[PDB]
């Protein structure tokens, strides 16, 4: 089981700096090129740079849009992979990967990680309310949902039982008003299912470190 | 600089029908010393990390379907899907490892299914949002197609625009539909000076709009 996954990310004032993390297991680390990538939400991927595997000399090259101004480590003993982010701007504002890279023969990212969000803006870090949408109607199915409103930044994530109501769920994207997020996550289930078995969202806003879980309860 | 460009940027298909997407080099990704195109392409399901599908412009990934072919050399590659699946929403990423390594800017795959018209739920404001001084009046218009779809608020019989904010989801990876929330957010007060709250949903499977309401009492 290769696995690599991306830590750091959060808020950052303009101008502010912060590094990003990468660990990584389950294949000989000292033998790839790492690279890292971002991608601002809903636009494309931009490559940023790599570091070369121990063949080559573990040495760096970075794409024109951050040279002078990332800095890419890495930490052979531990496997683990940094990014250094300087003056940073709303441009630098996305979803980081970090991707295995050339090993000295195949030109692929055959694994990537599952990325770290970086926001950079002067706005607070405000946590999330969270309330319930309970109905009624009826049908043969029913459709609860949870509402997560007023927080800053993104991302939240929201489960239904502990993840173990994984089908008929829409999470729908935030949007974005006066410098705070909304969105809402809809459950359909069996009519007949509730409100005898229980049904609980339960919303984290790692930003300010709020777990919530809300039942749904017959209004 | 090399500069990667890709073609078309969104498009639809019928499940089972076949995809022809393409991508562009500003110059040759072709090695003289080794014979091979340095093209790799990456499918980005929604919410989900990019993933390998082909590299050296033809070369499948252990575990990609024959279904996804890589083809082309030099300047100019495709990436074809011979019978388009549900799942196959996403969007395609070429990308150079010539000289170091650009992603072009993608291709958005979207699916095309049969219409179908939305479910549509209506939630007035918790008693625990209230008491703080909000309301939120939510409707949710479930699992439709097309995508482009109206809702209408009404409050006392009366339409107001004032907010309501909309929010569509990614198309969805098994049935294909799209859903989205209509939000109207009140304060408690102006919540309390009227009785009769209506989501609207019109959309091109019926003549007639799906209505959902309730009573604040
Ligand atoms: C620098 C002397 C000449 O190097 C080559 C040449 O370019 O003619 C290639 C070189 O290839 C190998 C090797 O030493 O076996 C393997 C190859 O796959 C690469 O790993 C290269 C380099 O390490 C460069 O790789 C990168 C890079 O680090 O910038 C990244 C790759 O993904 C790809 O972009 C290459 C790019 O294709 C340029 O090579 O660049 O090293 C080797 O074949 C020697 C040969 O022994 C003669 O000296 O020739
Ligand atoms: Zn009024």
């Amino acid at each position: 089981e290769v696995k690599l996954v991306e830590s750091g990310g959060g808020l950052v004032q303009p101008g502010g700096s912060l590094r990003l993390a990468c660990a990584t297991s389950g294949f000989t680390f000292t033998d790839y090129y790492m690279s890292w990538v971002r991608q601002p939400p809903g636009k494309a991927l931009e490559w940023l740079g790599f570091i070369r595997n121990k063949a080559k000399g573990y040495t760096t090259e970075y794409s024109a849009s951050v040279k002078g101004r990332f800095t890419i480590s890495r930490d052979n003993s531990q496997s683990s992979l940094y990014l250094q982010m300087n003056t940073l701007r709303a441009e630098d504002s996305a979803t980081y990967y970090c991707a295995r890279d050339h090993d000295g023969y195949y030109e692929r990212f055959a694994y990537w990680g599952q990325g770290t969000l970086v926001t950079v803006s002067a706005a607070a870090t405000t946590p999330p309310s969270v309330y319930p949408l309970a109905p009624g109607a009826t049908n043969s199915m029913v459709t609860l949902g949870c509402l997560v409103k007023g927080y800053f930044p993104e991302p939240v994530t929201v489960t239904w039982n502990s993840g173990s109501l994984s089908t008929g769920v829409h999470t729908f994207p935030a949007v974005l008003s006066s410098d705070l997020y909304t969105l809402t996550s809809s459950v359909t289930v069996p009519s007949k299912t509730w409100p005898s078995e229980t049904v609980t969202c339960n919303v984290a806003h790692p930003a300010s470190s709020t777990k919530v879980d809300k039942k749904i309860v017959p209004r | 600089d090399i500069v990667m460009t890709q073609s078309p940027s969104s498009l639809a298909v019928s499940a089972g029908e076949k995809v022809t997407m393409n991508c562009k080099s500003s110059q040759s990704l072709l090695n003289s010393r080794t014979r091979k195109n340095y093209l790799a392409w990456y499918q980005q399901k929604p919410g989900q990390s990019p993933k390998l599908l082909i590299y050296w412009a033809s070369t499948r990934e252990s575990g990609v379907p024959d279904r996804f072919t890589g083809s082309g050399s030099g300047t100019d590659f495709a990436l074809t899907i011979s019978s388009v699946q549900a799942e196959d929403l996403a969007v395609y990423y070429c990308k150079q490892s010539y000289n170091l390594r650009t992603f072009g800017g993608g291709t958005k795959l979207e699916i095309k299914r049969a219409d179908a018209a939305p479910t549509v739920s209506i939630f007035p404001p918790s008693s625990e949002q209230l008491t703080s001084g909000g309301a939120s009046v939510v409707c949710f218009l479930n699992n439709f197609y097309p995508k482009d779809i109206n809702v209408k608020w009404k409050i006392d019989g009366s339409e107001r625009a004032n907010g309501v904010l909309n929010s569509w989801t990614d198309q969805d990876s098994k049935d294909s539909t799209y859903s989205m929330t209509s939000t109207l957010t009140l304060t408690k007060d102006e919540y309390e000076r009227h009785n009769s709250y209506t989501c609207e949903a019109s959309h091109k499977t019926s003549t007639s709009p799906i209505v959902k309401s309730f009573n604040r009492n």
